RNA sequence: AUUAGGGUUCGAUUCCGGAGAGGGAGCCUGAGAAAUAGCUACCACUUCUACGGAGGGCAGCAGGCGCGCAAAUUGCCCAAUGUCAAAACAAAACGAUGAGGCAGCGAAAAGAAAUAGAGUUAUUUCAAUGGGGGAUAUUUAAACCCAUCCCGAGACAAUUGGAGGACAAGUCUGGUGCCAGCACCCGCGGUAAUUCCAGCUCCAAAAGCGUAUAUUAA
């Protein structure tokens, strides 16, 4: 029974997307509204072929309750989303690259090879 | 009468004030580098030292009493001063060859009360406050 | 400025006198500054005369100005 | 390091900490309005002082001056909005008569008491702190909230409250 | 005269503070003060 | 910072400029250096060795030792702001960055605010809950915090200085007897202490309050 309002709408043909601010109102909830529920409702209201092509982030619940605000992007294709999205945002949504090993181990390995020459290097 | 009032006489007035400013005891002490040279603390607010002896200084007239004092040697500059142990029966907390923290008495060099020639005070012994031990809020280490 | 000394060869010393205002005492103060100028042979200034000088490139250790005009007395 | 957030102080301790005539006058205000400590009273003294010095500088030194028409009506707009001044009075001389009790009236804790929602000023304090009171459908928990005159008729109970 | 150190404090009789009900804190104490003084000083018995 | 006006005082420290990299000289490369996580020599310290020899420069970031009255973690990350460059992102296919960010410790300093409320005949009746514990969840690079929702009261119990005067507040009660001690100054104590040591009561500020040293005002 939540209501979604969209403000400051713009069309980005450079990155093949639409960016807007999404506001959500509700009367009483068992905590916070999950981002997936807003994603499902946003797809229905905007009539997109697939709900897995709208990304939401940065949600702030107002003091007193009954209101949240955030940012959202709707991509024209699923391929556009998989290309222009940051690796951390797409990791929340399911499809992301594996986390690289610890940076400390890279620094020690790189410095160790600085003394060698030719083979036995990488 | 006692002033120059010319329009172009700013140089005379500048020199008159600069010279007469040395007659201030407070101003001259601040602006003289010889200051804090005779100060045992060296210009700081507190100092640490080692207790070497216990003494008893009589009170100046018209008061009759024996004020319990302690002779300490500072560590930073190795000077010798006389400090005061304020509270009742607090002499038993201090022993010889003990590290103490020393602060001033309140008048910046001047002596305080009827104690003659004493301008310091003991505020901590063996890393624990003297007043904390007096109220039994802590205990003497070791 | 005013010519102060002409004891060198093709060189003079000029002096600028002004009043400096001290804000605290609301009164003035006499001050002066001395400059070394190159005197061309086209001019023959005497001590006490007024001259007009103009800035140029360093011509010596101390000289940075050149005499352009001289006013008699 | 390399942080440019600002901060300042809002109150000031009084000179002469043991005036008998000041000590009892401040005690009347503290118990009449339910204030917790004397720091609340000293806070109001600071903002009142800032208002007066702006007016006194602006009053007669610059005469009819572009620096008088500006921020001469802004203060009146500011004073009228919160209710610190009478509507009829519209000259900068009449802002110098503002007193401490006048500013203390336009407080959320005081407004609730005079609106009948709360029986006593101490009861009003516990209601605000309990999130049982809202202004324009917004929960307010700060008893120091200076209620503007426009929102005077908007204060009521909270929808999410049991009351 | 270092022998007489703490002569008085080590010979005064020992008494213990009584147990009393707690007092209100914060604004609940200022109202208690305002109730007594206004809306009716330390006087001792003879 | 303080101040009616006139002034006094501070400025190692976030932005701008100058100078330095244990001390002192000299130089190569380069558009640009008299460069120091470049080179050469000397002086003072200092490390490994098979004794032939070869090395070092934290006033970069964390960590130690000493010095003092005096100052944090040998943590996480390049997600944001930027720099460099043979470089847009994705596709076998993820540039580096102790600059910078963000968590820990941290009553420097600065804001907001708990320690209840309404009644009944002195002694029992109500309602409200925040600390706290959890949540489909939210936040975040991942965390955290915060916000939002829900099992929980009438010990979850406030301290620090004072009570002759300056200066608000006892003619209260024991103990001591120019002793112990108090006292910023004046002054209390010599067997009836308005001032010491304690009990009770009261006063001021209050999650703060005393002390010391410098400085501004007076
Ligand atoms: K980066
Ligand atoms: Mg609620
Ligand atoms: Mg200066
Ligand atoms: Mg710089
Ligand atoms: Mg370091
Ligand atoms: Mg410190
Ligand atoms: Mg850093
Ligand atoms: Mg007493
Ligand atoms: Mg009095
Ligand atoms: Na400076
Ligand atoms: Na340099
Ligand atoms: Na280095
Ligand atoms: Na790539
Ligand atoms: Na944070
Ligand atoms: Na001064």
């Amino acid at each position: 029974e939540v209501c979604i309002r969209t403000s400051q709408f713009k069309v980005n043909k450079l990155l093949n997307r639409k960016q807007f601010i999404v506001e959500v109102n509700h009367p009483h909830w068992c905590g916070t509204v999950p981002t997936q529920l807003i994603r499902k409702k946003l797809a229905t209201l905007y009539k997109v072929p697939d709900a897995s092509q709208v990304s939401l982030f940065g949600f702030k619940t107002k003091f007193g309750g009954g209101k949240t605000t955030g940012f959202g992007l709707i991509y024209d294709d699923l391929a556009s989303l998989k290309r222009f999205e940051p690796n951390y945002r797409k990791t929340r949504m399911g499809f992301g690259k594996a986390r690289l090993p610890a940076r400390k181990s890279v620094k020690e390995r790189r410095n160790r090879n600085k003394k060698l020459r030719g083979k036995a290097k990488g | 009468m006692t002033k120059t009032n010319g329009q172009n006489a700013a140089r005379k007035l500048v020199r008159l004030r600069c010279r007469n400013r040395w007659a201030d005891k407070g101003w001259k002490r601040a602006h003289t580098f010889s200051a804090r040279k005779a100060n045992p603390f060296g210009g700081s607010s507190h100092a640490k030292g080692i207790v070497l002896e216990k003494i008893g200084v009589g009170a100046k007239q018209p008061n009759s009493a024996i004020r319990k004092c302690v002779r300490v040697q500072l560590i930073k500059n190795d000077k010798k001063i006389i400090a005061f142990v304020p509270n009742d029966g607090c002499l038993h907390f201090i022993e010889e060859n003990d590290e103490v923290l020393v602060s001033g008495f309140g008048r910046s060099g001047h002596a305080v009360g009827d104690i003659p020639g004493v301008r310091f005070k003991i505020v901590k012994v063996s890393n624990v406050g003297l007043y904390a031990l007096y109220r039994q809020k802590k205990e003497k280490p070791r | 400025g005013v010519v102060h000394s002409t004891k060198m060869h093709r060189t003079i010393i000029i002096r600028r006198n002004y009043l400096h205002f001290i804000k605290k005492y609301q009164r003035y103060q006499k001050r002066h500054k001395s400059l070394a100028v190159h005197c061309s042979p086209a001019f023959d200034p005497k001590q006490g005369d007024e001259v007009v000088i103009g800035q140029c490139r360093p011509l010596s250790k101390t000289i940075r100005y050149n005499v352009l005009e001289v006013v008699s007395k | 390091m390399r942080n440019y957030n600002n901060f300042n102080r809002v109150w000031k301790a009084p000179r002469r900490p043991f005036e008998k005539e000041r000590l009892d006058r401040e005690m009347k205000l503290c118990g009449q309005y339910g204030l917790r400590c004397k720091r609340e009273i000293w806070r109001v003294n600071m903002t009142l002082s800032k208002m007066r010095r702006t007016a006194r500088l602006l009053l007669t030194l610059p005469e009819n001056h572009p620096r008088r028409l500006l921020e001469g009506s802004a203060i009146m707009r500011r004073c009228h909005e919160y209710g610190f001044l009478d509507e009829e009075k519209d000259k900068l001389d009449y802002v110098l008569s503002l007193t401490v009790p006048d500013i203390l009236e336009r407080r959320l804790q005081t407004i609730v008491f005079k609106a009948g929602l709360a029986k006593s000023v101490h009861h009003a304090r516990v209601l605000i702190q309990q999130r049982h009171i809202a202004v324009a459908k917004q929960i307010v928990t700060i008893p120091s909230f200076i209620v503007r005159v426009s929102s005077e008729r908007h204060i009521a109970f909270a929808d999410a409250s049991p009351f | 005269s270092l022998a007489r150190a703490g002569k008085v404090k080590n010979q005064t009789p020992k008494v213990a503070k009584q147990e009393k009900p707690k007092q209100p804190r914060g604004r609940a104490l200022k109202r208690l003060k305002y109730t007594r003084r206004f809306l009716s000083m330390n006087k001792q018995p003879p």
